[PDB]
RNA sequence: CGGGGGAUAAGCUCCGUGCGUCGAGAGGGAAACAGCCCAGAUCGCCGGCUAAGGCCCCUAAGCGUGUGCUAAGUGGAAAAGG
RNA sequence: UGGUUUGGCACCUCGAUGUCGGCUCGUCGCAUCCUGGGGCUGGAGCAGGUCCCAAGGGUUGGGCUGUUCGCCCAUUAAAGCG
RNA sequence: CAGGAUAACCGCUGAAAGCAUCUAAGCGGGAAACCUCUUCCAAGACCAGGCUUCUCACCCUCUAGGAGGGAUAAGGCCCCCC
């Protein structure tokens, strides 16, 4: 129904498409997982699939995790994550144990893309929010970047609670939508996505078929 | 009242049975069901005919015991005969066919226009300017004649469109 | 001097409501008065002397007049335009039981006394319900004539 | 849809009906039609 | 306005008899 | 206290102090109170005797 | 209550009334509300009888009794007119 | 009906209620500018006149007067009223 | 996009009231308006949710009613390089 795959963020590169076009792509290494979990109506009360992703020594897990890995009946890895199905039709395709590797998608099938953003740091409202500064010269008196006036007078008197204002950004889930796929490399395992996605160098990252579209 | 006195007549060829306040009738063109307003009672006379009586009367039981009375004569004479209606387009270039189940129109538009056909009903046409509907249910019959007359919005200038069979539209002349 | 509860003379009991095609006032206004005990002689404001209560078969509950369309529950999240609103219809439809949850509540006073006191009932959908382990008594609403 | 909050029979042809707590009178002639409200 | 409608309307209670200070 | 212990008992308050009155018994509503929390044989034979001396119809317009 | 000034407007102003109240007045009644209704505080009592208003629960007392009207939440905002 | 302009009353604030536009930043109503759906026409059609329902989003940049108001210069669907 | 129920409007079957009528019994169509459907937060939601794995055992004291103190496993924390 509804295909899903982990990786992990790479860096940018160029491709030269067969009509002669140019169109930056990111690379993205869907290495291999395996299925720990599957989540039936009956036992949970919807429909889903667990997955794991990563090389980690033994020693470094904590036993209770590594006695449920043991109980799966596979070797411990470091994350874990599940995709959520709609109908059990679907879900009886996967079997504990099963391997999955990035070939399941083919080329020219739209796909989404799920991240956690940068981390920007505490930053003003000009910048956080896009607010629009005011004279800088004729006459200013310090208030060249904050905002200004903030509400009403007596009536109804407060600052009416989600007002746009200064804060911290970033370091939050993000997705987008109906991203084309370019290639497919099969003994790299690697992939090729059209545009630029979220994350950070190093960073973990989950693509899913496309809802929108595909 | 006045229309609930006289009892409904009941042919020979006709099955009718009664469970408490449902009713249902068999004939041979098929069978159907009903459920009647608890505050008239009906009652089957011995002599093929069906009684319906009202217990005051009080606004809603003078209003309702003609609606029954009419409802149940419908609903036997459609048994026993049924209903059909016939369709006429007017124009140039106006055409309609059939195909399957299925039918189409074309009035001119763009693009042809389909019309699926609901259960319990069939379309019948014999010329490509004349077609009919056919069956059991009158309140089907109605509904599915007044969709099929609705495609075109209403030309009271040069009569293109469907109109029943002695319907007349009027007509108006723009002089410029 | 009159007499006053000690530390541990106060009773609870078992009690469960049928709700098939009976007027919700009604309905509500039994329930309030056994959670608060009225009923019973040992009243005192200070201290609950309520009852625990069953309510089955929430859905069948009837409602007389227009009332399914023209009688609107409010409720507002807090910031500005927030304002939306839902029929009686639909809340039936979604959730059974929310209406007489609310009504109850509603029914009853709104010091912290009630807000510990609406601890004491359960509302449900079907009609079943697994307390049947506590073996409640059935109750009947009856009017004593004058 | 001539809406005012008067309606009258203008011509003989002109018939008074209640719907839905709102009374309009309907007519052939469609300037003859209008609804109060 | 409706605030000056409200008073006046409030004083036909039966409980006060119709008259009130201010109206 | 009193009008719950009626009700319990199956008989209103007002036609319970009616009963009492036309008895002319004087005994006062905390001596009711105490006797029904304590006593609930005293209070139904109390609530008898007030039945018993209620007039016929309460609807009539003597 | 009977009047003048006012646009027969003001919670406006100026008069007369062996006229009420507040001002110098607690309680109860109408959600809150000095000028409206009942009612004039010498003090104590874990006692009875009542005015105004109420008796589905909030909240004490009647989901009182008998005869009639209501389809509009009119009940719980107003006029020429239809 | 609205209390939004010009007005009448002096009831709260002279041991202080700081003042018109502009800049930045909102929020709300519909008596609707487009965007949406209908109907009646002295509705060939495009295009017009009028009425009904509808508040999700948008509503430019410049010249002149401090100006509010107002006039003018070039497009877009519009350069909405409070 | 798609689906569900709606305002303005268009309807089918129909007496009161032998006729007629979209209605008082019923059944239908109909929009950036409303509800799901898009993204994010979210069990301090006190009804404090659900599926799993890990340890499930060593003492003392007051007076044996419980409580307090000390020593442990699972885990966590402090310090250290980032
Ligand atoms: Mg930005
Ligand atoms: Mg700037
Ligand atoms: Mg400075
Ligand atoms: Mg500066
Ligand atoms: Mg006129
Ligand atoms: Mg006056
Ligand atoms: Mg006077
Ligand atoms: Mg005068
Ligand atoms: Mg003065
Ligand atoms: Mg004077
Ligand atoms: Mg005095
Ligand atoms: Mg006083
Ligand atoms: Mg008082
Ligand atoms: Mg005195
Ligand atoms: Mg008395
Ligand atoms: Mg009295
Ligand atoms: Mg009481
Ligand atoms: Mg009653
Ligand atoms: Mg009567
Ligand atoms: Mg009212
Ligand atoms: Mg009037
Ligand atoms: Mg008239
Ligand atoms: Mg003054
Ligand atoms: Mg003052
Ligand atoms: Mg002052
Ligand atoms: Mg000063
Ligand atoms: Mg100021
Ligand atoms: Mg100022
Ligand atoms: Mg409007
Ligand atoms: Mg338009
Ligand atoms: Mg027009
Ligand atoms: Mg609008
Ligand atoms: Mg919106
Ligand atoms: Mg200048
Ligand atoms: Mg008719
Ligand atoms: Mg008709
Ligand atoms: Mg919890
Ligand atoms: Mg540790
Ligand atoms: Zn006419």
């Amino acid at each position: 129904a509804r295909k899903g795959i982990l990786g992990t963020k790479l860096g940018m590169t160029q491709v030269f498409d067969e009509n002669n076009k140019v169109v930056p792509v990111t690379v993205v290494k869907a290495g291999p997982n395996v299925v720990t979990r599957i989540r039936t109506t009956e036992r949970d009360g919807y429909s889903a699939v667990q997955l794991a992703y990563g090389e980690i020594s033994p020693r470094k897990v904590i036993k209770p995790v590594a006695g449920q890995f043991a109980a799966a009946g596979v070797n411990p890895r470091r994350h874990v994550a599940e995709l959520r199905l709609d109908d059990e039709a679907a879900v009886a395709e996967y079997e504990v144990g099963q391997e999955l590797t990035a070939e399941i998608f083919s080329d020219g099938a739209y796909v989404d893309v799920t991240g956690t953003s940068k981390g920007k740091g505490f930053a003003g409202t000009m910048k956080r929010h896009g607010f629009r500064g005011q004279g800088a010269a004729h006459g200013a008196q310090a208030v060249h970047r904050r905002p200004g006036s903030i509400g009403g007078c007596a009536t109804p008197g407060r600052v009416f609670k989600g007002t746009r204002m200064s804060g911290r950004m970033g370091n939050d889930r993000v997705t987008t939508q109906n991203l084309k796929v370019h290639k497919v490399d099969a003994e790299n395992g690697v992939l090729l996505i059209k545009g630029a996605i979220p994350g950070r160098n190093g960073g973990l990252v989950v693509v899913r078929s496309a809802i929108k579209r595909g | 009242s006045r229309i609930g006195k006289q009892p409904v007549p009941v042919p020979s060829g006709v099955d009718v049975t009664i469970n408490g306040q449902n009713l249902s009738v068999k004939g041979p063109k098929g069978t159907l069901t009903l459920d009647v307003a608890e505050p008239i009672s009906v009652s089957r006379a011995e002599d093929g005919a069906i009684v319906v009586t009202r217990p005051d009367d009080e606004r809603r039981s003078r209003s309702l015991h003609g609606l029954s009375r009419t409802l149940i004569a419908n609903l036997v004479t459609g048994v026993t005969e049924g209903y059909t209606q016939k369709m006429e387009i007017f124009g140039v270039g106006y055409r309609v066919q059939l195909k399957g189940q299925n039918l189409e129109f074309a009035l001119g538009y763009s693009h042809p226009v389909l019309i699926e056909a609901p259960e319990g009903i069939t379309f019948a046409v014999e010329s490509p300017t004349k077609f009919s509907v056919s069956g059991i249910d009158k309140q089907k019959v109605g509904q599915i004649s007044a969709v099929i007359r609705r495609l075109r919005r209403p030309d009271p200038y040069k009569g293109k469109g469907v109109r029943y069979e002695g319907e007349q539209i009027r007509r108006k002349v723009g002089k410029t | 001097p009159t007499y006053t509860p000690k530390a541990g003379d106060t009773t609870r009991s078992w009690y469960v409501i049928d709700a098939s095609d009976v007027v919700l006032g009604r309905l509500a206004s039994a329930a309030a008065t056994l959670l608060r005990g009225k009923h019973k002689p040992t009243f005192t404001p200070n201290v609950d002397g309520g009852d625990f209560v069953i309510v089955i078969n929430a859905d069948k509950i009837a409602v007389s007049g227009d009332k399914l369309t023209k009688k609107f529950a409010y409720r507002h999240s807090g910031y500005p335009g927030g304002l939306r609103k839902r029929t009686i219809g639909e809340l039936l439809e979604k959730h059974p039981t929310r209406v007489v949850e609310n009504a109850i509540i509603g029914m009853l006073p709104h010091n912290k006394l009630g807000r510990q006191i609406q601890k004491k009932l359960k509302v449900y959908a079907g009609p079943d319900h697994p307390h049947a382990a506590q073996q409640p008594i059935p109750f009947e609403i009856k009017q004593v004539a004058q | 849809m001539k809406v005012n909050p008067s309606v009258k029979p203008i011509c003989d042809k002109c018939r008074v009906i209640r719907r839905h707590g709102r009374v309009m009178v309907i007519c052939s002639d469609p300037r003859h039609k209008q609804r109060q409200g | 306005a409706k605030r000056g409608r409200k008073k006046r309307d409030r004083k036909h209670s039966k409980a006060n008899h119709g008259k009130r200070p201010n109206a | 206290r009193i009008n719950a212990a009626a009700r319990a008992n199956d008989i209103t308050y007002n036609r319970l102090i009616q009963g009492l009155k036309a008895a002319g018994v004087e005994v006062d509503r905390k001596n009711l109170a105490e006797l029904a929390v304590s006593d609930p044989a005293a209070f139904t034979a109390l609530v008898d005797v007030a039945r018993a001396a209620l007039p016929e119809d309460v609807n009539a317009p003597s």
